RNA sequence: CACGGGUGACGGGGAAUCAGGGUUCGAUUCCGGAGAGGGAGCCUGAGAAACGGCUACCACAUCCAAGGAAGGCAGCAGGCGCGCAAAUUACCCACUCCCGACCCGGGGAGGUAGUGACGAAAAAUAACAAUACAGGACUCUUUCGAGGCCCUGUAAUUGGAAUGAGUCCACUUUAAAUCCUUUAACGAGGAUCCAUUGGAGGGCAAGUCUGGUGCCAGCAGCCGCGGUAAUUCCAGCUCCAA
């Protein structure tokens, strides 16, 4: 009963993908997730969902549609050559390090105050 | 006006502008006199050292006893005979604490059956008088 | 003096409150103050008495 | 320097005398007519009416076959007649200064759901609002404010997910059918 | 109207009140100016008399083995003081851009969250049906009374019907979260899931009600009220303004 239609279709050669924004009607249930959109869509183009990425949705009052945003790529190296990396760990085929931004500045102040090779002796 | 020339308007604006300060309000606003004699300073609040209580006696007709509180400021040292506004309220306000002084809405003037005051007190030792008075909240002790 | 204070406060007869209904408040509070006063009522002769009148 | 609008405005404007009885009386009888809630509510009406009126004199103090003065009274009787309180046989810029507050209150959707009849009563309508029971063009309209257009006055109608229509029923049909089950067996 | 003085005066676009005219404010996110406790001087560099650059003096202040060394939060958070008066020692470069040798790094600029009744916009705290009653356009009846095609309201009388506020799995949101919207399951009859703030002599809407006080307490922005029957105090009920 969930009905996938796309708006505003565009081709980017120079980013080597396809664009449109995804409206959904979903009526007698809640927002669907993002993993059912992208199967949705791998059968609707035919192709496969790794390269399917979507995000950003805003659902409408009254409970009936919702608006998001999606990219179709041709293949994962293209998919990482341009796609960011919060989004591609969103799915997780990337995975950023868990160095926290306060305690990379401590370290990086600590190692501004000791001049030499022993820069990377004071962290840790 | 009275000159109505086509060009006297440094004439009209200069006796306009020594006309201005015959005027009662505009003299007592742009003056620095009125502003030094207020022991506010400009100002819509104040806080004071409580440090005696004053039985001030009424004017004519109506003869009463008002209740009165000798303020010492913290903000310029001055002395004000603040004045409890409502019922029973002197009691809650002891020696030596720290009260909230207001006006009283004639903007710096004694008003009705007082002699000599202008102000009055909203609060008690961060506790306001009205809650003292309905009862709400309690003295800190 | 200032040992009169708070005297009158002091020795009124200490009345309890009487419980009550709760009002009804908002659009439903103004509109049962329409209906008493302009559909209940009706026009008659002499002088109109008052919301709060009594005798 | 944060990115951000800081614009507002006041929709309503309070009266210069506060206990004016006549005023309060037409106030009064206002709100008991058209189901309001408050005398803000009828202020801001005012206050529209007063940006409408206060243009429409800015208007006719202009000269005749003036370019802006066409065009901004063009615009303005095509607002009146799309809110739908202008006749528009009616549109001339000239009429727009014998204009009503109850004619403003005669667009509201309550008002609206009240004449077409769907709800018994202007509060019972206002409490359909308030409960999502309606909705106009495949949209929930949970607002009494609402200014409906007379484009979209034929399309008001009761809403999906609602037990007035079609869809299942409320928390006391289904608490009241669990307790007669329960004690049923 | 020079010069001098004061400014509780950075200037402007602009803000409020506004008929038409004016009056007051503008430190405040945009443009330009000035400054980094107070002045003064200089290196580098296209661009500084730069202060998260130095060099001296004054005020303040740290360590010391008493020879000496080091400082500038009117940046972001936060602490003291001053006050009538004003927020978290958070998360992140993902949005906007800036800089660098640069597609990769950095940004307390900025973005997002925590406090927030400065303020602005929308906006719950009930509605319906049935009984008793109190009445209005008809018919009938001299009035009293009666039938309901039409009604309107009231009463801790009864009845189910509908929903949030909250609770809470799950998506969505987001750099990762939070909130909004969606959505199962709970969740309302004194729907105790109880709306307050001021007043009731006049101005100014709204009791010559009841009890106490007796020019006392107090009320009162103005006139005035209280001197033992207070429409003005203190309490209850009722009503009025939002
Ligand atoms: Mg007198
Ligand atoms: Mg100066
Ligand atoms: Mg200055
Ligand atoms: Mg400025
Ligand atoms: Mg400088
Ligand atoms: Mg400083
Ligand atoms: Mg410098
Ligand atoms: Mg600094
Ligand atoms: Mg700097
Ligand atoms: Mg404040
Ligand atoms: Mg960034
Ligand atoms: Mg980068
Ligand atoms: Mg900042
Ligand atoms: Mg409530
Ligand atoms: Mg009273
Ligand atoms: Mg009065
Ligand atoms: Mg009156
Ligand atoms: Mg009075």
């Amino acid at each position: 009963t969930v009905t996938i239609r796309t708006r505003k279709f565009m081709t980017n050669r120079l980013l080597q993908r396809k664009q449109m924004v995804i409206d959904v009607l979903h009526p007698g249930k809640a927002t669907v997730p993002k993993t059912e959109i992208r199967e949705k869509l791998a059968k609707m183009y035919k192709t496969t969902p790794d390269v399917i990425f979507v995000f950003g949705f805003r659902t409408h009052f009254g409970g009936g549609k919702t608006t998001g945003f999606g990219m179709i790529y041709d293949s994962l190296d293209y998919a990482k050559k341009n796609e960011p990396k919060h989004r591609l760990a969103r799915h997780g085929l990337y995975e950023k390090k868990k160095t926290s931004r306060k305690q990379r500045k401590e370290r990086k102040n600590r190692m501004k105050k000791v001049r030499g090779t022993a820069k990377a002796n004071v962290g840790a | 006006g009275k000159c109505r020339g086509l060009r006297t308007a440094r004439k009209l604006r200069s006796h306009r502008r020594d006309q201005k300060w015959h005027d009662k309000q505009y003299k007592k606003a742009h003056l620095g006199t009125a502003l030094k004699a207020n022991p506010f300073g400009g100002a819509s609040h104040a806080k004071g050292i409580v440090l005696e209580k004053v039985g001030v006696e009424a004017k004519q007709p109506n003869s009463a006893i008002r209740k009165c509180v000798r303020v010492q400021l913290i903000k310029n040292g001055k002395k004000i005979t603040a004045f409890v506004p409502n019922d029973g309220c002197l009691n809650f306000i002891e020696e030596n604490d720290e009260v909230l002084v207001a006006g009283f809405g004639r903007k710096g003037h004694a008003v009705g059956d007082i002699p000599g005051v202008r102000f009055k007190v909203v609060k008690v030792a961060n506790v306001s008088l009205l809650a003292l008075y309905k009862g709400k909240k309690e003295r800190p002790r | 003096s200032l040992a009169r204070v708070g005297k009158v406060r002091g020795q009124t007869l200490k009345v309890a409150k009487q419980e009550k209904k709760k009002k009804r408040t908002g659009r439903a509070k103004r509109r049962m103050q329409y209906n008493r006063r302009f559909v209940n009522v009706v026009p008659t002769f002499g002088k109109k008495k008052g919301p709060n009148a009594n005798s | 320097p944060v990115a951000r609008s800081w614009v507002c405005r006041k929709t309503y404007v309070t009266p210069r005398r506060p206990f004016e009885k006549s005023r309060l009386d037409q106030e009064l009888k206002l709100i008991g007519e058209y189901g309001l809630r408050n005398k803000r509510e009828v202020w801001r009406v005012k206050f529209t009416l007063a940006k409408i009126r206060k243009a429409a004199r800015e208007l006719l103090t202009l000269d005749e076959k003036d370019p802006r003065r066409l065009f901004e009274g063009n615009a303005l009787l095509r607002r009146l007649v799309r809110i739908g309180v202008l006749d528009e046989g009616k549109m001339k810029l000239d009429y727009i200064l014998g204009l009503k507050i109850e004619d403003f209150l005669e667009r509201r959707l309550q008002t609206q759901v009240f004449k077409l009849g769907l709800a018994k009563s202007i509060h019972h309508a206002r409490v359909l609002i308030r409960q999502r029971h309606i909705r106009v063009r495949k949209q929930v309209v949970n607002i009494p404010s609402f200014i409906v257009r007379l484009d979209s006055q034929k399309h008001i109608d009761f809403s999906l997910r609602s037990p007035y229509g079609g869809g299942r029923p409320g928390r006391v049909k289904r608490k009241n059918a669990k307790k007669g089950q329960g004690g049923a067996g």
